[PDB]
């Protein structure tokens, strides 16, 4: 059974390390179950106040510095934003060169959370110390394809040199870790840790790699700089020889994923069965990302290769179109003045007021998005989920490979456990995609090289700009008037996911999701690590 | 085993855009970096501790026998006692401070600790300021939005190995912001022929036309984007965009209008 404790009382987890930004949270354990619980973020640097009065054309570089790690994203968001409301399509190859960007980004986001953010609550490093190489090769050899990075040699490699690191005493990030000496709820034998121990690092090299190729066409990671209003300034991207090196470097990624990333991935939710049935929440939202047709965002959400949608209660069998006049933000327990509840994003309010921590009236800078009151989880759970429900043939047949892998029902995925395959899942589409959608733009960008559309800004107007980033669902909302930025709105996926209490006091999804977490040890709480990881936080995103 | 120096490295008001710019270090590889070079001893944004547990790990580092540097990542928050950025219940304000007071030296990673960076552009609500400007403490500064991993990594070694390299009066160093932009850049024979884009759909854009024109703030940033690349493959320009300025202080404000000249 799931080790549980006897522990009642609070628990307070900051800084919660292994995500982007400054979150705390706070939670009520009663016999070793969280019975409640607050999501509070502990950064304001207000981009949304700093664009008041810019240059429309200027705001996408404000705002991809909402966030470093889904670096790219904000910029999309914006462009997508001011094309709408300077009422300009964009060229087939801009949409093609955004969205090969987008799906670059997808795979260098997701490889590091499941490794470098997310890993280290499931694997115990110190423990691969105790494996047989021999035997951790065999264990690889079953239970995921051949490769040199697993023989006994290469994984011996790797255990000697975090011996050497370990006898050191200078242990650097391991420092205190919550596994070391052991830990009940690391369940994983030695040969698996070492697995994941040389996967993580071999993982540190393969993000350089997904990074550059992202560079190729985005002209630097962290922060692109190759958008602008009516499309792409990167005409040297749709050149044969930087589109050769961009497959090149995308397909040794895609190997990585599909050899390592996946595997590693069905191996540790074989071990941790159980998280199938922690950390579930019932609301799911998605803008969708890849879509044949951006020139607006009505058909953005229509066109979507992996689809837009609402679901509500768990319930697969009706998927809802999205509705972007039902979408509002609360502060009621926020650090905004009171007053500011249930606006839409075209009338948000952006106004500070901080109060004192771990006041539980007043305990976060993110807002609290919802959708016609309730609570929304989006990210690659609610994407799969969507996808799942529509019958998209790729999702179809990468969940019933996972599901029969597990050996799970669907309903299995409604967890902790989901939210971290659901991650895995899409990397693995948005693999087998690359190649397709990389000769598509080839082949268009040798035929005919338009790259951005001519544009008139008007004296007024408004838009929306929507992406499925990384995290889930963002959208960025601009008034434009005297030809200036007269208000500017994001709205981020993590906003989304861990923000506070709603108007109602109704709790959001991370907050709902950590009810009921079982905590082995009320020193080293990893349980409340796992529940939040899933979610991948990124709290500069959520705050802005 | 030889002693590898302690490093701690704090976040501030940040994007993580500068940490993820130095995992993109390729002389040597970030895990080369951590296992033989130096000691990170704290680093939020991967450290397998958390909360408390993180915390004591701070303290640890902080009265290490044998000291450490200091790298700070983010701008400084200081309205209202600096609550508007915390972490483990205190302002980042105060927990830089400590940290500094004790440091061997102090590494100021990208634009936001060096100069305040993108918080600190009007109005600046949280009364954001560079490391230097709220501490009053002299600090070597790696800018840029992030700035390139090889201009960090560069910096960091050359900090342990020969001491404090030769800075700029904005504190960079020379080593790697001691040339314009655009005195390396490619577009050069473009600009000094008068041959400019007038527009991104242009010909002339199709052509490589030196983008001045669309706002191109090349000839005042010092950088070393053009020579050095990023992620081995590519630079701003290169990829058919003006450079924003973004290794100059405040260039939040100096430099926009983006796409017009001052
Ligand atoms: S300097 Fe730029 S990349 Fe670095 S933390 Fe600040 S905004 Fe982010
Ligand atoms: S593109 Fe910019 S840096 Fe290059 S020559 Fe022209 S103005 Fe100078
Ligand atoms: N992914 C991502 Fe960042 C968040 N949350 C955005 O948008
Ligand atoms: S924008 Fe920054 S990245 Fe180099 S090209 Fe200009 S200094
Ligand atoms: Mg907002
Ligand atoms: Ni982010």
């Amino acid at each position: 059974p799931t080790p549980q404790s006897t522990f009642t009382g609070p628990i307070v987890v900051d800084p919660i390390t292994r995500i982007e930004g400054h979150l705390r949270i706070m939670v009520e354990v009663e016999n070793g179950k969280v019975k409640d619980a607050w999501s509070s973020s502990q950064l304001f640097r207000g981009l949304e106040i700093i664009l008041k009065g810019r240059d429309p054309r200027d705001a996408q570089h404000f705002t991809q510095r909402a966030c470093g790690v889904c670096t790219y994203v904000h910029a999309l968001a914006s462009s997508r934003c001011v094309d709408d409301a300077v009422k300009v399509s964009i060229p087939a190859n801009a949409r093609m060169m955004r969205n090969l960007v987008m799906a670059s980004q997808y795979l260098h986001d997701h490889l590091v959370h499941f490794y470098h953010l997310h890993a280290l609550d499931w694997v115990d490093v110190t423990a691969a110390l105790k494996a047989d190489p021999n035997k951790a090769a065999k264990l690889a050899a079953s239970i995921a394809p051949a490769r040199p990075g697993n023989s006994a040699k290469a994984l011996k490699a790797v255990q000697d040199k975090l011996k050497a690191f370990v006898e050191s005493g200078q242990l650097g990030i391991f420092t205190n870790a919550y596994f070391l000496g052991g830990h009940k709820a690391y369940y994983l034998p030695p040969e698996v840790d070492l697995i994941a121990t040389a996967h993580y690092l071999e993982a540190l090299h393969m993000q350089v790699k997904a990074a550059s190729a992202m560079a190729i066409l985005g002209g630097k990671n962290p922060h692109t700089q190759f958008t602008v209003v009516g499309g792409c300034s990167n005409y040297q991207g749709l050149t044969k020889d930087p589109l050769a090196n961009y497959l090149a470097l995308s397909k040794e990624v895609c190997q990585f994923v599909n050899e390592c990333y996946i595997p590693d991935l069905l191996a540790v939710a074989g071990f941790y069965k159980d998280w199938g049935g922690i950390g579930g929440t019932s609301n799911y939202l998605a803008f969708g990302e890849f879509a044949t047709d951006d020139s607006s965002p009505e058909k953005h959400l229509a066109t979507s290769q992996f689809p837009s949608g609402v679901i509500t209660g768990r319930d697969l069998g009706k998927v809802d179109n999205v509705d972007l006049g039902a979408i509002y933000e609360d502060v009621k327990y926020s650090w905004y003045a009171p007053g500011g509840d249930g606006k839409h994003p075209y009338d948000g309010v952006t106004d500070p007021k901080y109060t004192k921590l771990d006041d539980k009236d007043h305990y976060s800078w993110m807002k609290a998005p919802r959708y016609k009151g309730k609570a929304m989880e989006v990210g690659p759970l609610a994407r799969t989920f969507i996808a799942y429900a529509k019958g998209q043939p790729d999702f179809k047949k990468v969940v019933d490979m996972v599901l029969g892998k597990l050996s799970v029902p669907a309903t299995a995925l409604h967890s902790t456990l989901g939210r971290t395959a659901a991650r895995g899942i899409e990397t693995a589409i948005v693999c087998a995609n690359m190649e397709k959608w990389i000769k598509e733009m080839a082949d268009s960008g040798a035929k005919d090289n338009t790259l951005c559309a001519k544009w008139e800004m008007p004296e007024e107007s408004k838009g929306v700009g929507l992406a499925d980033a990384p995290r889930g669902a963002l959208s960025h909302w601009i008034r434009i008037k005297g030809k200036k930025i007269d208000n500017f709105q994001l709205v981020v996926p993590s906003t989304w996911n861990l923000g506070p209490r709603g108007a109602q006091g109704d709790k959001s999804p991370v907050e709902e999701a950590l009810i009921g977490t079982p905590i082995a040890d009320p020193k080293r709480p990893v349980e409340i690590l796992r529940t939040v990881h899933a979610f991948d936080p990124c709290i500069a995103c959520g705050v802005h | 085993a030889k002693h590898r120096p302690s490093v701690v490295w704090l976040h501030n008001a940040e994007c993580t855009g500068c940490t993820e710019a130095a995992i993109r270090t390729i002389k040597p590889y970030i895990d080369a970096l951590i296992l033989d070079t130096i000691s990170l001893d704290y680093q939020e944004t991967i450290m397998a501790a958390a909360g408390e547990a993180a915390e004591a790990a701070l303290h640890q580092a902080l009265e290490g026998k044998d000291g450490y540097y200091l790298v700070v990542e983010g701008g400084l928050p200081t309205i209202d006692g600096g609550q508007w950025g915390m972490v483990a219940g205190h302002p980042m304000i105060e927990t830089t401070k400590k940290a500094a007071a004790k440091a061997k030296g102090i590494i100021c990673i990208g634009t936001c600790s060096a100069y305040g960076g993108v918080q600190k552009a009007k109005p600046n609500p949280s009364q954001a300021k560079g490391v230097s400007e709220a501490l009053g403490v002299k600090t070597i500064n790696i800018p840029g939005c992030p700035p390139n991993p090889i201009n960090f990594v560069g910096a960091v070694v050359h900090v342990l190995t020969k001491g404090i390299p030769d800075l700029d009066e904005n504190g960079r160093p020379k080593l790697f912001y001691g040339e314009l932009v655009h005195d390396n850049c490619p577009r050069l024979p473009h600009f000094e022929a008068s041959e400019f884009a007038p527009s991104f759909d242009s010909e002339e854009a199709k052509k490589g036309f030196c983008l001045y024109e669309l706002g191109c703030k090349g000839p005042v940033t010092y950088n070393n984007c053009p020579k050095v690349l990023f992620n081995q493959v590519n630079w701003p320009v290169q990829a058919g965009h003006p450079c924003l300025g973004c290794s100059e202080p405040d260039f939040w404000d100096t430099m926009t209008p983006f796409y017009e000249q001052g």
